[PDB]
């Protein structure tokens, strides 16, 4: 029962196995920094060289970083006519112009992807995943990543930065929560997907709606009763960027609207088999909670929130 | 050859006392149902909740509940969502589900909340005096009223068990 | 808002178990077992009275849990598949007549089985009183593991006599 | 179970309360005799009278009648062009024809009805209905019958039918007579006690007859009937019955009716066609609580209760 997992449990777990520690998100940030420092001083000596910004894009600039980070996400805005309009070849022009503007690394240490460049450093920190965007010009550093998609990070990292305003350290803290649980059930469950911007603009919705994130398992459950209930067929549409008018008819059987891209649905590549999995799993976790919540033992109530967040809960 | 039976040494300690520790056990997975009916359907209210599971230790513990069923009932009908719960003796391994497998999204607007208590044979053997000892810490109290019929039929889908004794579950299902 | 059965409405006061009692009950079974036959080949009236003549002995002693009688495909139980499971007598009592099995279901590559599960009371007995009670067995039984079910299990019927019930389940498959 | 009511009682039962007793039966014969040797004589006299020929058609002529038949079945040929094409005008011509060839009767007691044609006797005697058939001068007395049911024109041959029959009862002399008299007779209850019930006699003859030709054992009545209820409940009437007795199976044309059983005469003519689901959803629920009842009989330990399970087939004229 609360008197034996509660509120202030989850949210010491949280801190002790899921967060990622400040120190090391602090160790990540100034390796950005440093390559951002250095493509600004090469960028002022050399004004037409293609790579004109680098920005912190992932979990990690959103403050929704997990324990198991295992690289840096940045973009890197391209322009110009000579960079390609291949994956390949864009990644092949931006590893170039990465190593033009690094001369103290090796060529080796930079390395191609399939959708990005990796910079890496032996012996010493996390990997730099780097994702190219086509930028032309565009108010608010729109840019494109075989279509283009267009999309802005410093738009993206405003729409968190408002939730985290809206509810400071819960939303984020949530979100992780929800993230890890949802981790768990990838390496417990075979066809389970569930892309972490999903789960963001999810939580992102019920906390717009007016759900309380103060207490952590009410606010999974929220979480949990809104995918089971919906069954994930409720369009997810902010109006941070523009009216929802703009979206105009789909034939998606789950629509979760890109706050910054009317025009990207995130959920577009999930089909019902995935649904039911993600359904599946929510009402396992809600079943596991509300059991926690009524279980008359410590070692019954442990059991029910491991059913949530695996052999690292321990109460 | 076609004919077997459970393995001997598969089956649990056929000796076991119960006791108010095995009677909150169940009567927690109990209470932990209807707050998965109460997410998907509105009720029983927390406090409904937790008033009915102190019923059902009370009555566990006496050995006086032969079977008890909460939700929804239209006219004198159950519909989905109803759980019931029969009071009997632990078979075999003695299955001891997790709570839970409420099923969501089922129309129950023209239905009212009930639940429906049944007596087993001990109560209605017992003396007053005995029933007045055993039932004192009650929260409420029952009225008799004429037994319900059930618009649907009966899925077996759980099995709590402690202390020797099981508690069955049927959910109500809707014809589809 | 809050109500239990009638008073009026319960059994009789007394009731002591007997093998009519349980005559009554095998009966029933028994049917449930032939209509089975009818609509899926098994078992057969030869092995039908056998059961029937298995569950009388068990009944009689109370050394009946619960016992599985149907179809097989892979290691699971699928439709048709009838459980009987005892327990005692409930309020004004459920004595149904037997029957109710569905026809047209599968059972292509399936085999038919049957398996029991004692009570409590027949593991707290002792070996002689066990050998007095299973003297009239017309077989006997051998231990094997506890068979899944493919489908879901529907509560059916009920059927009640000298103070005990069997409660019927039947497994369905999943739509 | 089989020591308290077996075949014998059954069998007795259908004597009992089933049956049409044969001295009845032997009235109602010389009472349809008697107006079609008068017809005879009339039309002997009258060649170019309408009527040419009067044949008894039901389950008397076909030795399936029950104790409650309520009236005689007789079906008149009727040439020439002076009838009328309706319905109305029709039956009315007929009783008119009628009338002149029996001046005896009193003209009252020839009452045209929906679809026939109804002659009273005054003393002890069930009226006949006369169900009219176009004819044409068509081979095994083919013609147009006008359906009981809706008034349709029916090609076919009583003759052919009565034939048809006949070789069942030969394949199983009492016992396929029996176990249709069982069968028209429980249906009869259900009627009465369900509400969306119907049950074509004639249809439970030809399952019946199907069931015959496939082999099944007609000489124990609670296993006959058991394999007709079965039969009914596992294909849910969604087999279609054809017969080769006078067409092979390649004469059937597709059809979408419901239900199929196809006249053993008239390959295009379906004698379930207007059979619906709710029909066909009460039918299946009755033969399945009639099989579970006989299989509870077959254990039932004692004989109160052994007769309670049979009283839900045959009802409280059943008494063991
Ligand atoms: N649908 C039909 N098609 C052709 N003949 C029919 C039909 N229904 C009834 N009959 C005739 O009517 C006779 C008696 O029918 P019943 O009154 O059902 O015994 C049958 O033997 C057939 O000759
Ligand atoms: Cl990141
Ligand atoms: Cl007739
Ligand atoms: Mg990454
Ligand atoms: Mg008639």
């Amino acid at each position: 029962s609360t008197e034996h997992v509660d509120h202030k449990t989850i949210a010491r777990f949280a801190e002790d196995k899921v967060n990622l520690p400040k120190v090391k998100a602090d160790d990540f940030r100034e390796q950005a920094k440093r390559l951002q420092n250095k493509l600004e001083g090469y960028l002022s000596d050399h004004p037409d060289f293609s790579l004109k910004r680098m920005i912190p894009s992932g979990s990690l600039a959103k403050g929704t970083a997990l324990r198991s980070l295992n690289d840096i996400d940045v973009a890197v805005y391209i322009s110009g006519s000579d960079a390609p309009q291949d994956l390949r070849g864009l990644l092949d022009y931006l590893a170039d112009r990465l190593r033009k503007a690094f001369p103290n690394f090796s060529p080796d240490q930079v390395k191609p992807q399939t959708y990005s460049v990796t910079v890496s450093f032996r012996g010493s920190g996390l990997d730099v995943d780097i994702v190219p965007v086509l930028y032309s010009g565009l108010p608010d550093w729109r840019g494109h990543l075989g279509s283009f998609l267009e999309t802005s990070i410093p738009l993206h990292l405003d729409f968190i930065k408002a939730r985290k305003r809206a509810a400071p350290k819960h939303f984020a803290q949530v979100v992780r929560l929800a993230k890890y649980w949802a981790r768990l059930m990838k390496q417990e469950r075979p066809n389970f997907r569930f892309k972490s911007f999903m789960i963001e603009l999810i939580l992102a919705k019920l906390l717009d709606n007016g759900v309380d994130f103060s207490n952590y398992p009410e606010a999974l459950q929220a979480f949990f009763s809104y995918l089971v209930s919906t069954e994930l067929r409720e369009r997810i549409v902010f109006e941070d960027n523009y009216p929802a008018s703009k979206i105009g008819t789909l034939s998606d059987l789950v629509q979760i609207i890109d706050p910054v891209n009317p025009v990207n649905n995130v959920a577009r590549l999930y089909t019902q088999s995935n649904v039911d999995a993600i359904i599946d799993a929510a009402m396992d976790a809600g079943d596991a909670i509300d059991a926690a919540f009524y279980a008359p033992t410590k070692q019954l109530t442990v059991t029910y929130w491991q059913k949530v967040f695996g052999s690292s809960f321990q109460g | 050859s076609h004919h077997h039976h459970h393995h001997e040494n598969l089956y649990f300690q056929s000796n076991a006392t119960f006791s108010v520790t095995h009677a909150r056990h169940m009567a927690a997975k109990v209470a932990t149902d209807l707050r998965r009916m109460q997410r998907f359907y509105g009720y029983p209210s927390d406090a409904d909740i937790e008033a009915y599971e102190e019923e059902l230790v009370v009555f566990l513990k006496a050995g006086y509940l032969g079977e008890v069923s909460y939700g929804f009932q239209k006219n004198n009908n159950w519909i989905e969502p109803t759980l019931r719960y029969t009071a009997g003796d632990l078979l075999g391994s003695g299955t001891d589900d997790d709570p839970g497998k409420i099923r969501p999204g089922k129309d129950v607007s023209g239905a009212s909340f009930y639940s429906f208590m049944t007596y087993s044979s001990k109560y209605l053997n017992a003396t007053q005096s005995e029933k007045d000892t055993a039932l004192k810490d009650l929260p409420f109290k029952r009225v008799g009223a004429q037994s319900p019929g059930i618009n649907g039929y009966l899925e077996n889908d759980k099995t709590y068990s402690a202390g020797g004794r099981s508690l069955t579950r049927t959910s109500v299902r809707n014809f589809v």
